[PDB]
C-alpha cells in the first residue's frame, strides 16, 4: 500500500519533469531556428562576372 | 577460347571563349 | 531580372561561323556549367545528345565585332527563394546598387515566411538549404531534426507536434481554469 | 464598398514583426500623414529613436526581447510551479 | 581563352587460347 | 445573337487532325490560388503526381 502510494507520488514527479523539459526543448528550437533565418537573409550573396577560365574543371 | 575488347586512348580538342555581360 | 527554371536545363544554339553557344545546368565534353560559352571542336563528337561538327577552314578579313566592357554583379544570398515564391520573372537589383539598398528589398517579404504548425518539416528543410553555405555544421543538424519528424516511425512525432501546435488556444483556456480553482482552494485553506 | 474589400486582407497581413519594427513604423507614418498629421510626427519620432539614438541599441534590445518571447514564458511557467508548491508547503 | 582535351572511346580485339599441360 | 442554319456542302477527302484525349486533375482550391496572384499562374503539369 505504502509502496503503491510512494509509486504514485514518484510517477507524478517524473511525469511533471517530463513535460516541463519538453516545454523548454520546443521553446528553445523555435527561438534559434527563427534567428538563423533572419541571419540567412542578410548574408552577402554570390558574384557573377561571365569569366569561363575561372570555372574550368580538369 | 576467350574474345575480349581492350580500351585504347584518344582525344578531341575543344576551345571555349567568354561573352561579356551575356550579350 | 531573375526567374525560376526546371532542372535539368540545356540550351545549345548552332552559330553560323561553325561554333556553338552553350548554357547548361550540367557538364559534358569538359564545358563548365552555369556560365555560358562559345564552343569549337577539331573533330566531330556527340555532346548534350547532339553532334558538334568541325568547321570548314575560313579566310581572315577585317572585323567590325563589338567588345563590351566586363562587369562584376553581386546578387542577394536567397535569390532562388525570391524568384520561386513570385512564380513570374521579377526584378532583384540594379547594376550599380549598394549592399544596404539591395538587402532592404525582399527582407520584410522573406521574414514573413515564418514557421507554421502545418509544414514544420518542409520549413526546417528550407532553413537547412538556406544555412548550408553559411554554417555547414548547423545545416547537417537541422536536416537531421527534419528527417526525424518526417521519417522515424510513420512520422508519428511530426503528427504529434503538428496536433499539439493547433491545440495551443484550448490548452491555455484549460490552464487558466486550473489557476482559478488552485487560488480559491489555496485561499480556502489559510485560517 | 467593393473597391475597399479588394486588397484589405492582403494589406492587414503586412503586420508588425520582431525583425523590422523601425522599417514598419516608418511605413505606418507615411500611411497616416494625410489622415492624422499629429500621430504621424509622433510615430516618425519613435521610429528614429529605435534606429538612430545611441548606435540603435534599443532597436537591438527590443528585436532580441521579441525573439526570446517563447523562452521567457517557459521560464515564467517553471517559477509559478515552484511558487505554488513552496506556498502550499507553508500552510499548517 | 581555355583549350581542353576530351577523351573519346575506342577498342582493340584480343583473342586468347590455352596450352594443355603447359606444352 | 443569331445562330443561322448553314448552306448544304459537298463532301471531299478530309485532312483534319484527331488529337488524343487526356484526363487532367487540378488542385481542390485552384480558384483561391488564381485569385490571390492577380495574374495568369502555372498550377500543374499534364503528368504530375498527387
Ligand atoms: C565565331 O565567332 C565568334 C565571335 O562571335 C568568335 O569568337 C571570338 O573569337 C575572337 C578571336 O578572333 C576572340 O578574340 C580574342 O580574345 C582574346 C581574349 O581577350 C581578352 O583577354 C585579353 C588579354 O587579357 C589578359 O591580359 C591583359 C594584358 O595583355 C590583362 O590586362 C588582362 O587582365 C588579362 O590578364 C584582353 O586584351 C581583352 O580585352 C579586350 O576585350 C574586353 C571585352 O572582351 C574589353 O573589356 C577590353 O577593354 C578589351 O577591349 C578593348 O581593348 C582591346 C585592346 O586591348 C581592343 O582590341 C578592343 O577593340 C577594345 O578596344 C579580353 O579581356 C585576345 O587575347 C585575342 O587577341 C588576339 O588578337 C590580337 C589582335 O586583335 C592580337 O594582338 C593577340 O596577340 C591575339 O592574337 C582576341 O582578341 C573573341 O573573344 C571571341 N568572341 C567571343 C564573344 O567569344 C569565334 O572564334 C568564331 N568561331 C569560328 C569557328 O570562326
Ligand atoms: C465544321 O468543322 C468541324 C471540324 O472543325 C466539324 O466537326 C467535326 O465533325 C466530324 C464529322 O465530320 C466529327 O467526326 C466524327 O466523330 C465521331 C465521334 O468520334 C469519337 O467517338 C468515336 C466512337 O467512340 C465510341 O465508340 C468506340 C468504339 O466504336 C469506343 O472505343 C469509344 O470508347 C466510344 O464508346 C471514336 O472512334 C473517335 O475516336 C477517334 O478520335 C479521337 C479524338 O477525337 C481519338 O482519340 C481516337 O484515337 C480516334 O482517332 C483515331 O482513330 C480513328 C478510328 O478509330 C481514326 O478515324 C482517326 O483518324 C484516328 O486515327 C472519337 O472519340 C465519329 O463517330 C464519326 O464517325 C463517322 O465517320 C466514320 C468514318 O470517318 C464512320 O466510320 C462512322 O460510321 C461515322 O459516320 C466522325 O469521325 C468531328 O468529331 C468533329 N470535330 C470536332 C473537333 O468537333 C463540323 O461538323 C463542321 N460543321 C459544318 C456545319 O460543316
Ligand atoms: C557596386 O559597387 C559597390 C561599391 O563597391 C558595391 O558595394 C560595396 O560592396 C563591398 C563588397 O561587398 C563592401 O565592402 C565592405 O566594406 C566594409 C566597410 O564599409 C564601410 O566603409 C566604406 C568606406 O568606403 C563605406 O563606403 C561604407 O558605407 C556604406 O555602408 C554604410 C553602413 O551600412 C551605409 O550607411 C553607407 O550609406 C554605405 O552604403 C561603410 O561605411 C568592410 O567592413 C568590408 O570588409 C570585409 O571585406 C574585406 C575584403 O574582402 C575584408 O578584408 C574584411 O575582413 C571584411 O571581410 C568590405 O570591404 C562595401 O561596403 C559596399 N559599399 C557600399 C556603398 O555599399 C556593390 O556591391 C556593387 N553592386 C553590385 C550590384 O554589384
Ligand atoms: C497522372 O497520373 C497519375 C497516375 O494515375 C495520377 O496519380 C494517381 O492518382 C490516383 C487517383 O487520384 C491515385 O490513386 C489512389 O491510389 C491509392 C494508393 O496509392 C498507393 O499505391 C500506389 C500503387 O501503385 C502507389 O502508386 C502510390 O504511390 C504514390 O503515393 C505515395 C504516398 O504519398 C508516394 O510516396 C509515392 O511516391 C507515389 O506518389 C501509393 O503508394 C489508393 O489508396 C486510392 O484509393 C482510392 O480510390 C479508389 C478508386 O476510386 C477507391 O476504390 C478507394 O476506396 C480509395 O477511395 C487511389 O486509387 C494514385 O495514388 C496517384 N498516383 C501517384 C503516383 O500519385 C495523377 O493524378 C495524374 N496527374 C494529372 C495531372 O492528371
Ligand atoms: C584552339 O586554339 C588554338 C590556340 O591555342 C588553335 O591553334 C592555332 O591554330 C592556328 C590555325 O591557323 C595555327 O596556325 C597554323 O600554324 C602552322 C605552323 O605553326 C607555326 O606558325 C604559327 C603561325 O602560322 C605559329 O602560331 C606557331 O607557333 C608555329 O610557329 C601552319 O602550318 C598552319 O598553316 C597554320 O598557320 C596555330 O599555330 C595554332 N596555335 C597554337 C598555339 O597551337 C586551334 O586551332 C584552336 N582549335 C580549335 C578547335 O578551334
Ligand atoms: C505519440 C508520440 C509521443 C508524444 C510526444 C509529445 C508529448 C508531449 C507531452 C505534453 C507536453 C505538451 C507540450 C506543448 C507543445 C506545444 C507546441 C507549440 C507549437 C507552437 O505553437 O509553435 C508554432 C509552430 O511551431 C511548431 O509547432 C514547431 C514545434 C517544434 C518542432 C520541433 C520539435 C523537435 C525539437 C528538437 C529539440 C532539440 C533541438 C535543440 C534544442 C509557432 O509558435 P507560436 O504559435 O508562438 O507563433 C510564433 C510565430 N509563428
Ligand atoms: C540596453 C538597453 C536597455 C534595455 C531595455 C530593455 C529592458 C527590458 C526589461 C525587462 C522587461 C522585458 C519586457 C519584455 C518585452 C518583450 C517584447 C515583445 C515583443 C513582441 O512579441 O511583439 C511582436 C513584435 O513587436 C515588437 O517586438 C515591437 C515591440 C515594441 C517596439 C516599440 C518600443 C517603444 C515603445 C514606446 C512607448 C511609448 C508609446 C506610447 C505609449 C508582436 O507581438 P506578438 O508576438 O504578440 O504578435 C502579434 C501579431 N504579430
Ligand atoms: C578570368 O579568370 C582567370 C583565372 O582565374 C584569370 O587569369 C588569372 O589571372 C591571374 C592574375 O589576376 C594570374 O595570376 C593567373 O595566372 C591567371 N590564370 C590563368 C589560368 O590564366 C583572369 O584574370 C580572369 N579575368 C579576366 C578578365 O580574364
Ligand atoms: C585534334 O586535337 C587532338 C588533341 O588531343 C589531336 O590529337 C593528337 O593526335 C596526334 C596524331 O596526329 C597524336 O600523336 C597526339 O598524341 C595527339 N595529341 C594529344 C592526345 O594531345 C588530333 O590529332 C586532332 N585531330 C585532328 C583531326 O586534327
Ligand atoms: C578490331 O576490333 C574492334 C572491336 O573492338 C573493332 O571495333 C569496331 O569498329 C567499328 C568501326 O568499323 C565500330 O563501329 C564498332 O563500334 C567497333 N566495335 C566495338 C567497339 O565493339 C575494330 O574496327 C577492329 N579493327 C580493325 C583494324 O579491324
Ligand atoms: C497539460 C495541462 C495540465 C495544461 C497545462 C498548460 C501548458 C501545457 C501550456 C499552457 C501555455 C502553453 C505555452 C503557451 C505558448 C507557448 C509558445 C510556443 O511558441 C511554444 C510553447 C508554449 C511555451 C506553450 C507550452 C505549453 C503551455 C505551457
Ligand atoms: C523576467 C523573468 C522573471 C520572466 C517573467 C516573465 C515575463 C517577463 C513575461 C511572461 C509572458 C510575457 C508576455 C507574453 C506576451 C506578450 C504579448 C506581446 O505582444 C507583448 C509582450 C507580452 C505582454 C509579454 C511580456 C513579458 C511577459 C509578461
Amino acid at each position: 500500500y505504502t509502496c503503491c502510494a510512494t509509486s504514485s507520488r514518484v510517477l507524478a514527479w517524473i511525469f511533471l519533469v517530463c513535460i516541463l523539459l519538453i516545454i523548454v526543448l520546443v521553446s528553445c528550437f523555435v527561438t534559434i531556428s527563427r534567428i538563423q533565418w533572419n541571419k540567412d537573409i542578410q548574408v552577402l550573396g554570390p558574384v557573377i562576372d561571365w569569366n569561363v577560365t575561372q570555372r574550368a574543371v580538369y | 577460347s576467350l574474345r575480349m575488347q581492350h580500351p585504347v586512348p584518344k582525344y578531341v580538342e575543344v576551345n571555349m571563349t567568354s561573352i561579356p555581360q551575356g550579350v | 531580372w531573375a526567374e525560376a527554371v526546371k532542372e535539368p536545363f540545356v540550351q545549345v544554339n548552332p552559330l553560323k561561323n561553325g561554333s556553338y553557344l552553350v548554357l547548361a545546368s550540367s557538364t559534358d565534353c569538359q564545358i563548365p556549367p552555369y556560365v555560358p560559352s562559345i564552343v569549337t571542336v577539331n573533330e566531330t563528337t556527340s555532346c548534350f545528345g547532339l553532334d558538334f561538327k568541325r568547321p570548314l577552314v575560313a579566310e581572315e578579313r577585317l572585323s567590325f565585332e563589338p567588345r563590351l566592357p566586363n562587369l562584376q554583379l553581386r546578387l542577394p544570398h536567397l535569390v532562388g527563394i525570391i524568384a520561386k515564391i513570385k512564380g513570374i520573372k521579377i526584378e532583384v537589383t540594379s547594376s550599380g546598387e549598394s549592399i544596404k539598398e539591395q538587402i532592404e528589398r525582399a527582407k520584410a517579404e522573406l521574414l514573413r515566411l515564418d514557421i507554421h504548425e502545418g509544414d514544420t518539416p518542409a520549413w526546417i528543410q528550407q532553413l537547412a538549404a538556406a544555412t548550408k553555405d553559411v554554417w555547414p555544421a548547423a545545416a547537417s543538424a537541422l536536416q537531421g531534426i527534419g528527417n526525424f519528424l518526417s521519417g522515424t516511425a510513420q512520422g508519428i512525432f511530426g503528427t504529434a507536434f503538428s496536433l499539439l501546435g493547433y491545440l495551443k488556444p484550448i490548452l491555455i483556456g484549460v490552464g487558466v481554469i486550473l489557476l482559478v480553482i488552485l487560488i480559491f482552494k489555496i485561499v480556502s485553506w489559510i485560517p
